[PDB]
């Protein structure tokens, strides 16, 4: 009736990955390769199907499935559904390649012609941070929001092997004059100390 | 009226043999995906409707009746016998029917050619000395052309006799064309003979004989086949129908009027309530 | 019926008494006819369909192609028993039905005249099925009129003034 | 060898039906189901609905009854999904996959979808993508509310090619994507001349080139 | 004429519940089509079923018959046809250069074949010679294919079978 999942994994080649599917309730394990039609990866909980290597396995407890792939490499990185119809969350398997480095965070204000559109959008931007779990805090003089930003991260560039991130928060016009002055918060990993970035128009 | 099923059928207390990709006569002739049925033997054969038939194309006249004496035998215990042709070529085989990697066959069938440039009368027997009957399965091939026929098979039109001490049974084979199935224009034709305990089988043929390798044991039981999607499932149930096991605690069921085992009977109605308690007249 | 009323206060048996004295009211139930009854309700189906008979080889039932005469036989034959089997299901049902209600009135009549034959001459029935008893029966006497040895001979003098004065 | 061939990629108006279909081949059309699973751009896959082939029998969701149609033709080992009343929510890959049960049970309760199709964009809807400048080191151009996912982002088609990176599209409550593309410059660069990026968005059928 | 299995056919057909017979091209390359008997007049002339096609040899020669239709429709197709026995070896040398011909009519999963004979018959208006009548199905997405050398009462389409309430009685009421 509900499916659940860890939404994202990122993880170099070659080490195991465990995804949990709980059934409410056949529970069935299906990838999406960027850009292809979904396949079958297991089913009745536990058999693999013709073609799958024996390095993906599936493990049922009383409730909770669980996926765990092996000698992982280039054509496991792809998306991962549970089903039993009802279709799980997916869970987003990204190929991570260790290169520690630092965020560089800029701001850029809602354009004048955003302006006049009756909404406003702020966008704050990390460039080159290494760890992808960091997290940015929308700082309206002091005012913290969650659930009205978003964000969205680059992929891995091979010319680098790093993370940016761009997050939006957008809001009324009378919101935009709501604080005189605002800032993108940036709590990192790779970089200890929090920074802020503060910004206005005029 | 019992009106709703688990949709799984318990594998207890019948031995249940699933067919997987397998029909009943594929699973007997010896087809290749169906080289794991052989020998086996069940309380209920499962057939499934994914079922298909990866070899030359055959075809059984009183399929039904085949399909339904084969499921009530309730096993496919094979004993092959010592046949001697003389003058023919035998394991015949084609490319329609890959078995391994290179051409192969029915491998419960065996396909008897000229040897050389001639095809001499076949005349072989076998007689039945134990006490339970024996299924004998052979066949006609009908080729597509003529040329086809005169290159197998030295004699212009061959035919087949199988006969035994009460009946006999004879095919006059044709050549011609036919729908293209799995590459190919020409057929078999699928023939079956009984000898009870104590008969002889005799087998004269002078062309366009596709010969058995032996005969399967037949048996008496509560063996039967059934049509069903349903998955096989570890559980204890009396009572299958092709929507799986359901309990036979009830009297009737409006499942399916298809059924096996200690089953209920079959009635339209969906409902019928049985007053366990006496009239009810509540306060106000 | 005379009843005109179910008690589901009642929660000790099918069947049993409430009585009201002096003393005040109690309530209590009746095991032997509720026992009875549902004795004979137990079964009632194992009595006539001993049980589910085991089938194991059968016709076939559902056709892929057209033959002809021999399948429309099978269907005619398959039809002709699913009808004829739906009819026995049906009247079968109706009947059992039918004489379980006239079974359970006739216990609570059964059990109301045993009542009012321990009561000879003590009680008057006043229609709504419950008795005006003309003496003292305290609650030893509610439970021997419930037991089954109520002893109308001891009373009777008192209830024969009481009635007629 | 089994194979699922889906129709081409559909684009349609608001209100209208559309008819996909799914020609089977290496196998017999009426001994599996037939599952039909839609997902839109970037949003996960969503169950649609059931054809029983060999009997007829249907199964949509709720979200669908009543608007969404299935059907057989058996003499062409054809399947064919019609979406009527369509909306603009309902621009998806369609996909068609084979399931196992269709005698005796629903195939679906007990049977994965072993094989699928290439799947089919049905893409109902048109927006444009509006273009907004990103200057303060870095610059930028912001693609906001489109409906259709498939854009390109370039600069000057030629001239930025490394330091680019494309955010993939996000969603939005009003149902509408957005991305950014932002590029490192010099900083030197940024203040001597500046660049242009073109935005192509095929479904809308729009090119814009902006600067900064 | 005489139909095998004379009660399925008509239990078949009362089924059906249509006599809506689509007429199909046929190409018949080397015979002669249309043949007709003054025993079955139609009009003022000699005449033959309507839906039946007598193909017989032309000019001197009769070729193996080779046709196919496929049936690429979802319903199934019903083709009716028949063999022809003629009376005299002579009739049949005249009427079609072979000397014993064959009818073999097949599906992908089924065939059927016929070897007509040649044998003087009860006198039934006017003639000793027979047709015998079978059918096939063709079900959705199947192909039917007719080999035959001689004795071939061709059909000329193909009755679209259906499913329902129809039936059919005796009765003079
Ligand atoms: C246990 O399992 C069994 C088997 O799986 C279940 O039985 C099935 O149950 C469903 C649910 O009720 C039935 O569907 C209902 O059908 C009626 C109308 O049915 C009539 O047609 C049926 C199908 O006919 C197709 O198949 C037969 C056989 O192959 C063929 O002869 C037909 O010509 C037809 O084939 C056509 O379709 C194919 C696929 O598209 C094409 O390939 C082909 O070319 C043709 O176009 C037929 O089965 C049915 O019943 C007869 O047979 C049953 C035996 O099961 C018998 O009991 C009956 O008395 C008949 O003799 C009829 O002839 C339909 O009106 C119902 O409609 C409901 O649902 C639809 C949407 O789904 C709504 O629009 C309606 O308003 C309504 O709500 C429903 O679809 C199914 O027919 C039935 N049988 C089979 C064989 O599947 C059973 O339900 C299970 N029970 C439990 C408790 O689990
Ligand atoms: C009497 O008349 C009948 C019908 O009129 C003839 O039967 C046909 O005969 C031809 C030739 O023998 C057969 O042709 C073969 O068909 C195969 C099936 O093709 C279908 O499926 C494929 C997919 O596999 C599709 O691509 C195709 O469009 C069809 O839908 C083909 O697979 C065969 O291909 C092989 O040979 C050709 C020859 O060049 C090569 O090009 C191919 O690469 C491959 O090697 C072949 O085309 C046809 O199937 C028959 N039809 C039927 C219904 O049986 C009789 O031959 C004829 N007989 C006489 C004596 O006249
Ligand atoms: C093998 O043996 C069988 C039987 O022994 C033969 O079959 C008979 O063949 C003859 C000649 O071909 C048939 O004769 C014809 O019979 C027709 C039916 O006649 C009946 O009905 C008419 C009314 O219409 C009555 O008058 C008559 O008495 C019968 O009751 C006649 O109508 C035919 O008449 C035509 O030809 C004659 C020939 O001279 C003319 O005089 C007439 O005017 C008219 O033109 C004709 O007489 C007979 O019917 C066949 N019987 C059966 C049962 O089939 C085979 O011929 C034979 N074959 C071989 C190879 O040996
Ligand atoms: C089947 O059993 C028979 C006799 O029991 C034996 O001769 C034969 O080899 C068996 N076949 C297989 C495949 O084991
Ligand atoms: C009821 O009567 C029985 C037999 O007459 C006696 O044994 C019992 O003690 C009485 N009282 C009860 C059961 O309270
Ligand atoms: C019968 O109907 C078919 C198709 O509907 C048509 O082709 C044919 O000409 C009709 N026959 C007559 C006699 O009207």
């Amino acid at each position: 009736s509900v499916l659940t999942q860890p939404p994202s994994v990122s993880g170099a080649p070659g080490q195991r990955v465990t995804i949990s599917c709980t059934g409410s309730s056949a529970v069935h394990w299906y990838q999406q390769l960027p850009g292809t039609a979904p396949k079958l990866l297991i089913s009745g909980n536990s058999n693999r199907p013709s073609g799958v290597p024996d390095r993906f396995s599936g493990s049922k407890s009383g409730t909770s499935a669980s996926l765990a792939i092996t000698g992982l490499q280039a054509e496991d990185e792809a998306d991962y559904y549970c089903q039993s119809s009802v279709f799980g969350g997916g869970t987003k398997l990204t190929v991570l390649g260790r290169t520690v480095a630092a965020p560089s965070v800029f701001i850029f204000p809602p354009s004048d012609e955003q302006l006049k559109s009756g909404t406003a959008s702020v966008v704050c931007l990390l460039n080159n941070f290494y760890p992808r779990e960091a997290k940015v805090q929308w700082k309206v003089d002091n005012a913290l929001q969650s659930g009205n930003s978003q964000e969205s991260v680059t992929e891995q560039d091979s010319k680098d092997s790093t993370y940016s991130l761009s997050s939006t928060l957008t809001l009324s016009k009378a919101d935009y004059e709501k604080h005189k002055v605002y800032a993108c918060e940036v709590t990192h990993q790779g970089l200890s100390s929090p920074v802020t970035k503060s910004f206005n128009r005029g | 009226v019992q009106s709703s099923s688990t949709g799984k059928i318990c594998n207890n207390p019948h031995r249940i043999l699933d067919g997987i990709d397998c029909t009943l006569i594929d699973a007997l002739l010896g087809d290749p995906h169906c080289d794991v049925f052989q020998n086996e033997t069940w309380d209920l054969f499962v057939e499934r409707s994914k079922a298909f038939s990866n070899c030359y194309p055959y075809d059984v006249p009183d399929y039904a009746s085949l399909r339904s004496l084969v499921a009530s035998s309730g096993t496919l215990e094979f004993i092959t016998e010592g046949f001697t042709w003389t003058g023919v070529t035998q394991n015949g085989g084609s490319n329609a029917c890959k078995r391994g990697p290179g051409s192969g066959f029915f491998s419960r069938l065996n396909w008897l050619t000229k040897s050389g440039s001639t095809y001499p009368v076949l005349n072989v027997t076998m007689p039945n000395n134990d006490n339970f009957d024996k299924l004998y399965i052979w066949g006609v091939h009908h080729p597509s052309t003529n040329q086809e026929q005169t290159s197998l098979y030295v004699q212009a039109s061959g035919r087949v006799t199988v006969s035994t001490r009460r009946s006999q049974q004879t095919i006059i084979p044709n050549i011609g064309s036919r729908p293209w199935v799995r590459g190919l224009s020409s057929r078999i034709s699928i023939y079956w003979t009984i000898v009870k305990p104590g008969d002889v089988l005799v087998i004269n043929s002078n062309g366009n004989l596709i010969a058995p390798r032996g005969y399967f044991k037949m048996r008496t039981g509560k063996s039967s086949i059934m049509r069903s999607d349903a998955p096989i499932d570890t559980c204890i149930s009396e009572c299958i129908t092709p929507n799986g096991s359901i309990p036979n605690d009830k009297p009737f069921q409006n499942v399916n009027k298809i059924t096996y085992g200690a089953c209920p009977k079959y009635v339209k109605q969906n409902t019928l309530k049985l007053a366990t308690g006496m009239r009810n007249v509540p306060e106000k | 019926g005379f009843i005109e009323n179910g008690w589901e206060g009642m929660i000790d048996g099918w069947y049993g008494f409430r009585h009201q004295n002096s003393e005040g009211t109690g309530q209590a139930a009746d095991l032997k006819s509720t026992q009875a009854a549902i004795d004979q309700i137990n079964g009632k189906l194992n009595r006539v369909i001993e049980k589910t008979n085991e089938k194991f080889h059968q016709i076939e039932k559902e056709f892929s192609e057209v033959e002809g005469r021999i399948q429309d036989l099978e269907k005619y034959v398959e039809d002709t028993k699913i009808d004829l089997w739906s009819y026995n299901a049906e009247l079968l049902v109706a009947l059992e039905n039918q004489h379980t209600i006239d079974l359970t009135d006739s216990e609570m009549n059964k059990l109301f005249e045993k009542t009012r034959r321990q009561l000879r001459e003590n009680a008057e029935d006043m229609g709504n099925g419950c008795f005006k008893i003309y003496h003292k029966c305290d609650n030893a006497c509610i439970e021997s009129i419930r037991n089954g040895t109520y002893d109308h001979d001891v009373y009777r003098d008192e209830a024969l003034n009481n009635r007629f004065q | 060898q089994v194979q699922l061939v889906q129709s081409g990629a559909e684009v349609k108006k608001p209100g209208a039906s559309v008819t996909v279909s799914c020609q089977v081949s290496g196998y017999t059309l009426t001994s599996y189901g037939l599952s039909w699973v839609r997902q839109a751009p970037g949003q996960g896959l969503e169950w649609v609905g059931w054809i029983n082939t060999y009997d007829g029998q249907t199964k949509y969701v709720k979200k669908f009854q009543g608007r969404v149609t299935m059907t057989t033709h058996t003499g062409t080992n054809t399947a064919y999904m019609e979406m009527k009343s369509l909306r603009s929510d309902d621009t998806a890959v369609y996909y068609c996959a084979r399931v196992e049960g269709v005698r005796g049970v629903m195939g679906f309760h007990y049977y994965p979808m072993d094989v699928w199709g290439q799947g089919t964009m049905v893409t109902v809807s048109s927006k444009g993508p509006s273009v907004f400048p990103l200057a303060p080191a870095a610059l930028g151009c912001l693609v906001k509310d489109y409906f259709p996912e498939p854009v390109t982002v370039s600069w000057n088609s030629g001239a930025l090619t490394s330091g680019v990176h494309t955010f993939p599209a996000v969603l939005q409550s009003s149902g509408l994507y957005s991305l950014s593309s932002v590029v490192t410059v010099p900083s030197s660069s940024l203040g001597t001349q500046t660049y242009i990026c073109n935005v192509n968005h095929k479904p809308s059928n729009t090119k814009v080139d902006k600067k900064v």
